[PDB]
């Protein structure tokens, strides 16, 4: 099922196959991947799963499943999406190990990489 | 020959041509609703005829889960989305008690958004990775409605109480071992014919509460779709097979101790 952070997988007999996740109080997302309380990243943010979604300029992030992001090298439909923390949302991530968490942004006609605003817990 | 839409929960669809004995395409949806925000999972595929339109929603402290399933039987009727359905508005919506095993709440209250919806108590114990909840209380419409039905054997206990009166689904959590000895005895088994339901793998279980009929049921289960029998104690359990994810099913009840012997067919 893949429900992370102690989530548990549920289904219902009266409704065919559908299974989803029951996530602990402070974790969201389909698989509980979303750390609903974090307010800063440790290290370079590679393992950051918070809900920040705005860049340095205050612009919103494109969702990791946008038709556009789907043309980039890091998007929600990758076999490893879940592991990179890229999902049906627009939260800052760092799937390529850059210095700090980022996300693509619609800058003119270009989906450019932009570092977000959140800082080190340091 | 009928064709449907198959859509694995992620959104990746494709057109499905239905295997024979599958006269309906269907759309299954779970809307997890918590504090403003909301996830929605959508699954579509062909399905077996016995399938009906159904809804179930329960409250799990600040969260509300809404399962819904709709079946139709025409080419790609499984495609719809924004043509809109029937927008209700009542003066006095029916209120039921609501809870789930998930946060061990089974409690809060729930307003049923539709008039065909009733109050529900669904018990599902020790039967079929993912896992159904033990206890669930809320609003919805499912097979057994209205009334109540039950079954139990060596491996399982299933109970559905469906009722129209206000907060009528309230009361103490129903555990099997608090039902009084029914006085009847029936056989119990599962699995394959000669492999799990043989004359000498089934034994007499002492039935409990309103479960006094002795049933036998045959149909098709999983992992693939092999034949599959079930023997136990029942009430007014018939078309109620998804409480075993059994299809192409034909139940049977008799009201005499041991009457559901494999030798007695
Ligand atoms: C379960 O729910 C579904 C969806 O709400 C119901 O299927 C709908 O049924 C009506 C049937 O009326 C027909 O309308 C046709 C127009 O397409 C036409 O051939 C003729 O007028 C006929 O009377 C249909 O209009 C809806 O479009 C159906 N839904 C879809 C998307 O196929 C179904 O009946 C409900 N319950 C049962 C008993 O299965």
């Amino acid at each position: 099922c893949d429900c992370l952070n102690g989530g548990t997988c549920v289904s219902n007999k009266y409704f065919s196959n559908i299974h989803w996740c029951n996530c602990p109080k402070k974790f969201g997302g389909q698989h509980c991947e979303i750390d609903k309380s974090k307010t800063c990243y440790e290290g370079n943010g590679h393992f950051y799963r918070g809900k920040a979604s705005t860049d340095t300029m205050g612009r919103p992030c494109l969702p990791w499943n946008s038709a556009t992001v789907l043309q980039q090298t890091y998007h929600a439909h990758r076999s490893d999406a879940l592991q990179l923390g890229l999902g049906k949302h627009n939260y800052c991530r760092n799937p390529d190990n850059r210095r700090r968490p980022w996300c693509y942004v619609q800058v003119g006609l270009k989906p450019l990489v932009q570092e977000c605003m959140v800082h080190d817990c340091a | 020959s009928l064709r449907c839409m198959q859509c694995k929960t992620n959104g990746d669809c494709r057109v499905e041509e239905c295997a024979l004995g599958q006269d309906l395409c269907r759309t299954t949806i779970v809307r997890l609703w918590e504090e403003g925000e909301e996830l929605e999972l959508v699954e579509k595929s062909c399905t077996h005829s016995e399938k009906t339109n159904r809804t179930l929603s329960y409250r799990t402290g600040l969260k509300i889960t809404s399962l819904t399933e709709v079946v139709c039987g025409l080419d790609l009727c499984n495609q719809g989305n924004s043509g809109r359905a029937v927008t209700y508005s009542r003066s006095r919506y029916l209120e039921c008690i609501s809870c789930g095993s998930s946060d061990m709440s089974c409690h809060q209250s729930l307003q049923c958004r539709s008039p065909e919806e009733q109050c529900l108590d669904v018990v599902t114990h020790w039967i079929q990775r993912p896992k159904d909840d033990r206890h669930l209380r809320g609003c919805g419409y499912l097979p057994g409605c209205p009334g109540s039905n039950g079954f139990h054997n060596q491996d399982t206990f299933h109970f559905l109480k469906c009722c129209q009166t206000t907060k009528c689904n309230e009361g103490p959590i129903l555990e099997l071992e608090n039902l009084p000895q029914n006085g009847r005895q029936c056989y119990s088994c599962k699995g394959q014919s000669t492999h799990g339901c043989s004359s000498e793998e089934t034994f007499l279980i002492d039935c409990r509460g309103p479960m006094n009929q002795c049933l036998v049921a045959t149909g098709t289960h999983e992992p693939k779709q092999q034949s599959y029998m079930v023997r136990g104690c029942a009430t007014a359990s018939a078309h109620l097979g998804d409480a075993f994810s059994m299809n192409h099913i034909d139940v049977s009840c008799c009201t005499k101790s041991g009457c559901n012997h494999p030798d007695l067919d």
